[PDB]
RNA sequence: AAAA
RNA sequence: AAAA
RNA sequence: AAAA
């Protein structure tokens, strides 16, 4: 709304084309007493997660019969962002706790463990925009690092418009001086959503648009996650 | 049309087709089949036994109760009428002290406690119970001597093969329980066959690696 | 700390239940004997809380919900100091629903306050701007309260149709200079550009269904909510449930989602005098 | 203290006599989902409750072996007063979530369901004096309405003295300004007193004559609480 | 959030020892063989806690309460510009009971902290304009925390003794205008107009009880408690517990505690040296 | 750091000599309720300690199989201090409850009552220094009073380095100006110590002679625990 | 209200593997092959967290703890007026162990915050009153955040390591009059005097044992931390844990601490680039 | 579904217990796994009293599980009418 | 904090 | 925040 | 409060 977004060359502030994503780095089994772990970089936004396996929810009244019980925190670390955040949970920390365990809910083969709770704990150490999504995509490496089954991975990438051209992967100068700003995941495999959210605006021209550059995105990042995973065994 | 995508031995990871068409498999919680597609739902390897295809999973600390495996457990509790163990599973499992005394309990006694090991088998389990435990068996019960070494479930057919790994490492007698906890007696340095196991899981050959060490 | 977990003790539906409600789903007709793209009756009160400065009780079905505005004069944020506040709450009573005990708001109450808050100030239908009264120094706060009363699905679509309301029903006073509030003096209304509404779209089996009540919401695989300006703009979406979505289902749900508001936002504003 | 509460014409601010009651409304079954509901208005004071039935407390060591467990939950919304209260429970609240709470434990036929917890929640839409008697009668009627078996209905009303005067059901002027403010509430047929307070200051004869202004208000009360009760059935 | 609940795991006291605690109810006296109308032995140890402005340790039978006073200098409430403050808190320790384990206050702390707060608040005892320094810019806040250290019965009545006793006792320093605190240098004490006291009847079946102890609290079927000052104006009254009171009941009970008030008041009087 | 604290005259603050206790005063059953109760007074530091004797833990899941569990909280009344304290609990009072719970856990036989909690409650009337090892010792003796079986009694003074000086039993000043401050607690007869802390600097010798003048003002104040306790009986 | 208990839920570890512990002990070493008196493998990443105006990775064995500062400009406290602020907080992910559930710091994360608080603060490492910026008005408000990732013993000692160097590591930016902050412009770094190591040495038996590991840890009668500047000095002492110590233990135990630090301090300033 | 019967809900303020010893007329076989969450069952009720919860029998004609039809709720106080 |  |  |  101030800064220019889009240079008169056409492209963004870090000098990326529209249709092209930060850079991404990977790592697996950092953290040796749980169960999985995952470092997920995407440009400066930085995530850690941890797993803690299927086990017997003590509560009991709060486990499931039939399936297990997700357990997942989102959580910023006080020096991740600009300004220092406090660290007790803001009202967005929560927002997307939920949003990002709905996520995995889709791909997390529950009913295999009922009565049980496996607990996925992210942190962002790093918030340079789109951090929900790399929260996300640690917890599902963290998964599958910790060999609990799931149907797929799951890839996530925001897409915007800034100064009315629709871009893919915001940092965080777009996300906040940006005009929408709109966060997809996916299990690209089945082609099936597990997370969505738009705030901002767009036509529903732009919206759909914006929604196929996503898809795009997503599958360049899926490969990653996959070769990532790969990686130690080949 | 019926056919399998992948070389056989591959790397495989979740959500990764596998295969195509109607197979008759067995339901594993390794593969899922949506309609006529199979999928991997782990870092795993495909494998093809004859005709059927299956994923071997190359990640997890749990281990899954099967009726009758043979398992070394960890004494954590005490109840009034038995022990709760634990058995590296999501599921903690129970050892009825009639089974253990082949008799009820008399009027004020109190064999196992917290910090001991078992060696037991499962008589009981399945999606609605907890596995419960049986120690009326040769050569189960308590663990007095000798050592335990933790190791992924996963692994466990890894150093056992066709009973080739096995015969590698006694070579020192050990026991390799599903539950994917070993038994040892070895001496102290003998017993340094602990970091033999360490790079089994650290590559699922060693042969030549303790000969030297 | 607090961590998100999988709701336990819900509302168990029946087999048999579930089976009936998709029978009448193959002829495009639910419970209620209403269509796949009906909302259920909906009935606006405004100044119903004759305390606020501005109120709407909203019957929507069975649903209830009361919004209530208060305003008040603040030092404005630092980083908007060119901007009044708005501030948006939901408490999701105990008297709505039997399994809603009583506390702070549960992670629902909260991303419901929260989407309903980016919906109204993502679509610019106050414009914060406006509630200045010495730049820098002292701007209004608005500050929104969602009660729900009464819990029979589409919560969210409800409270912002309340929310709306209660804006739109804000009455405001005279400020002193000596500033006070002269409360015997109501000198205007909150200024708003236009109305909003979110509608929300549940899959249910092979079915998309526009404002589903109780027993829809508890046998649906997901839900997908999308915040309309009249213009047709699209200023929210958000996706909730346990369940995942195909890219053609979510692409159908808008095109009917926006469909249904060119209804609804005609009905909102029939309620609203405007 | 400021204010004229009591005109040369000798009546109210409100234009009430002293021995006058503000108007009332009741309605019942408001709320579907609750097992039973109530909106008492008593002029300006607005109050809504509801009633979950008899259910097993889950705890369960919270429960009593030989009666249910009454939970009450008094509460004010932010918009319910002239400046916005903040919605976390007050000081006051929790005092009044006791009060009300024994009001109706001397009601509620309570050893009928051993083991078990009814819940009371009412919430206060709009508060100019005497809430908690709004909230209380809102309560018994809920209670009524759920068909949960009472002694008797309870009513009540606040007396108290303004500039000198004895007077009968206060308005929020009266409150913040009065000598005196206090709140009686009853099961009247069986003459047993539920609720008991005083704030502010009377002499022992001062109080004797409250009383008894109390209790002939709390039988008008009382007889509309029985009409709108039968009212849908008759 | 939160909810008042009916208190489950309670002081369960056997059914014979209620048959005995009443039999001596028929010749009008109790177990410790006083008069339904009598007191326990009352003392009172001012400057008790060293570092307390004001202190009293009050010992009512069994049950022992602290309270402490320490005075500060802040802006005054707007609602309230020409007067100091008074903020009154009551902890009931785990200390006092088997069943009382910590935390924040329950609501029977907060229940006492408030009745006490009111019966000083509307007597008048304490004039709060008296404590301004410069009005409008500055006042004396007092802060008056009471600790139950021995539940014995009749909290309430001890909890106001003792506040009344520590607000006497409070000493004041000078202060210096720059406006600092010299805790050198005490100028003088609280001014109060008079002391205060609450009376508690408990009914216990047909009988009425001054000064119930434990095992009588336990078997009471309610208690009212009402403050007096010298001139013997009620100044606060308060019913409490599950059982109700018939008119004649709480007529008697005022008629009963009025006539305690003036011994309690005379016996306060000779501790405090008024 | 400003104040003089050693005087010309080689006397502190208070007149006492670099290896002088404050006066000490115990008081012992001063709780009818609870089952063990103690004031210890050291100087200015005023502390009372109520046991609740072994008992049922409800959860039971936090009870331990083997042994009672041992539950104990610091806590300084709101005018305990010269500026009043909030009564929340501070990070200070937290960090003490585990401090003085660890010291009572190498003395309490606890393993006699598996299964059962233990509750100690200390409440600081007077803090003038050295609450922590005050609140120590009347817990000490509450136990000792409760009959809750002890292997000894716990004796601590602090010790600390002022203008260079190495002094024993540090009143507020001291503590506040000081150099160095180390309280230390132990169960005398059997010569190990419970309770071990150091705040400010001392080089190492230093230390070696500040925890050797601790000693033996702790075998003093011990005497002085053995006749209270010993006192009523004789 | 909060109270400290006997932790239940811990690590359980086997009879067995006990007695392993010790057997290699009577000759020295330990599991890892490690001489009772080493330190692991250790490891330090400096600005590892790029929005951290200072930041260090710590990795010491397999306990593995995150480092952040952040600079803020605050008023002084009014009893520090000539001095910035230091505010310490140490986070024990449910990350680092498979019991630490989330939520506000249990009485551990608040003993290390503490600690380490006290080592900085008692040693004059940072220098407080260089922190100033116009004096009695405003100040550097110094904010280190402290994130164990991984639990695999003496969390401490690394929690120690990890701070030292964060705030080395920290970043100061130009302050701009007008007060405000210009992060283009970084003018410096925090200005420390030098380092400081704490030194952790658990009792197990008869054996005193430097940087225990986790199965040492949970096999350990107590432990005992000792915390040193370059000149040796101790400048922080702290046991914890259940078991006592006798006095002879602690004598050794520091004798020893000390000379570890030796060491700890020159491979720590390696690392700093000092 | 508990380790030896079901947890039923018979819309009263207690939960009705069904044994899998009465449903199964035997004792519950090692490894065995009727009904589950969502099941309507008609029952009748063989023990109960203010101290004790329901406890539900389907030894009888036409109790069991139910398979067809639909089932509507109403106030149990109007079942007389 | 008190008052609604 | 630290100190009591 | 919102934004990261
Ligand atoms: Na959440
Ligand atoms: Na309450
Ligand atoms: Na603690």
């Amino acid at each position: 709304e101030r800064p220019k977004l889009i240079l008169d060359d056409g492209k963004r502030t870090d000098g990326r084309k529209p249709d092209e994503l930060r850079s991404i780095k990977i790592e697996l089994g950092v953290l040796k007493n749980a169960d999985g772990s995952a470092i997920f970089e995407m440009g400066n936004t930085k995530a850690i997660a941890a797993v803690y396996g299927p086990k017997e929810m003590h509560p009991r009244h709060l486990s499931l019969p039939d399936r297990a019980v997700l357990r997942v925190r989102y959580h910023m670390t006080p020096f991740s962002t600009d300004e220092r955040k406090n660290p007790a949970p803001s009202r967005r920390e929560i927002e997307l706790s939920k949003v990002i365990r709905e996520a995995l809910e889709s791909a997390v083969l529950v009913e295999l463990f009922p009565r049980t709770a496996i607990d996925v704990f992210t942190e962002i150490l790093q918030a340079d925009a789109g951090s929900r999504l790399v929260s996300l995509m640690a917890a599902s490496l963290a998964l599958a690092d910790a060999g609990i089954p799931m149907r797929d991975l799951i890839a996530g990438v925001a897409v915007g418009k800034a100064d009315g051209v629709i871009i893919l992967d915001l940092n965080e100068t777009e996300a906040m001086w940006g005009e929408a700003d709109m966060p997809i995941a996916m299990m690209p495999s089945l082609n099936q959503v597990t997370l969505f959210q738009l705030n901002g605006s767009m036509t529903p021209d732009e919206f759909r648009q914006a929604f196929d550059l996503a898809v795009k995105g997503i599958n360049i990042i899926y490969n990653l996650e996959r070769e990532a995973l790969k990686s130690k065994y080949v | 049309s019926q056919e399998i995508v992948l070389q056989p031995r591959s790397i495989v990871v979740p959500g990764e087709l596998l295969a195509e068409g109607e197979f008759q498999i067995p339901w594993s919680p390794y593969i899922l089949k949506i309609n006529s597609k199979y999928y991997s739902t782990v870092v795993g390897l495909f494998d093809v036994k004859d005709t059927q295809f299956e994923v071997i999973p190359l990640e997890g600390s749990f281990y899954y109760p099967k009726i009758n495996d043979i398992v070394i457990g960890l004494v954590e509790d005490v109840e009034i009428y038995g022990w709760v163990v634990d058995i590296k599973a999501p599921y903690k499992a129970y050892l009825p002290a009639s089974n253990l005394l082949g008799r009820s309990i008399n009027v004020g006694e109190d064999y196992l406690d917290v910090g001991d090991y078992v060696i037991a088998r499962i008589e009981n389990f399945d999606r609605s119970i907890d596995p419960v435990l049986s120690v009326k068996g040769k050569d189960l019960g308590r663990v007095s001597n000798g050592i335990v070494i933790d190791i992924m479930p996963v692994k466990v057919p890894r150093v056992i093969g066709n009973k080739s790994m096995y015969e590698t490492l006694t070579s020192c007698s050990i026991f390799v329980a599903n539950n994917g906890r070993i038994w040892a007696t070895c001496s102290r340095f003998s017993e340094e066959i602990l970091i033999e196991a360490i790079r089994k899981i650290e590559n699922e050959l060693t042969d030549r690696i303790k000969q030297f060490i | 700390g607090h961590m998100s977990s999988t709701p336990s003790n819900q509302n168990i539906i029946p087999i048999i239940k579930k089976e009936s409600i998709v029978s009448l789903f193959e002829k495009g007709i639910r419970q209620d004997g209403r269509k796949l793209t009906d909302y259920r009756p909906l009935s606006i009160t405004l100044d119903y809380a004759k305390k606020a400065d501005g109120s709407a009780l909203v019957k929507l079905g069975t649903t209830m919900v009361l919004a209530g505005t208060k305003l008040e004069i603040d030092k404005p944020y630092e980083d908007t100091p060119n901007q009044g506040n708005l501030i948006v709450n939901v408490e999701l009573l105990p008297l709505a629903y039997e399994t809603f005990e009583p506390g702070p708001p549960d992670e629902n109450a909260i991303e419901l306050a929260r989407v309903v808050d980016r919906s109204l100030r993502d679509s610019k239908a106050l414009d914060l701007t406006k509630l200045v009264i010495e730049p820098g120094k002292s701007v209004w706060t608005v500050w929104l309260d969602v009660y729900v009363l009464d819990y029979g699905g589409n919560v969210l679509d409800a409270c912002t149709l309340a929310s709306v309301a209660a804006l739109y029903n804000t009455k405001v006073y005279k400020v002193e200079q000596h500033i006070s509030v002269n409360k015997n003096e109501v000198v205007g209304k909150l200024p708003l550009n236009y109305p909003v509404v979110t509608i929300s779209v549940a899959k249910v089996d092979k079915y998309l269904v526009v404002d589903p009540d109780l027993d829809e919401e508890s046998i649906m695989d997901a839900k997908i909510s999308f915040s309309y300006t009249p213009d047709l703009k699209i200023v929210g979406i958000q996706k909730s449930g346990k369940g995942s979505m195909s890219l053609q289902d979510i692409d159908q749900a808008e095109n009917t989602a926006r469909s249904t508001a060119v209804k609804l936002l005609e009905e909102l504003k029939k309620h609203l005098g405007i």
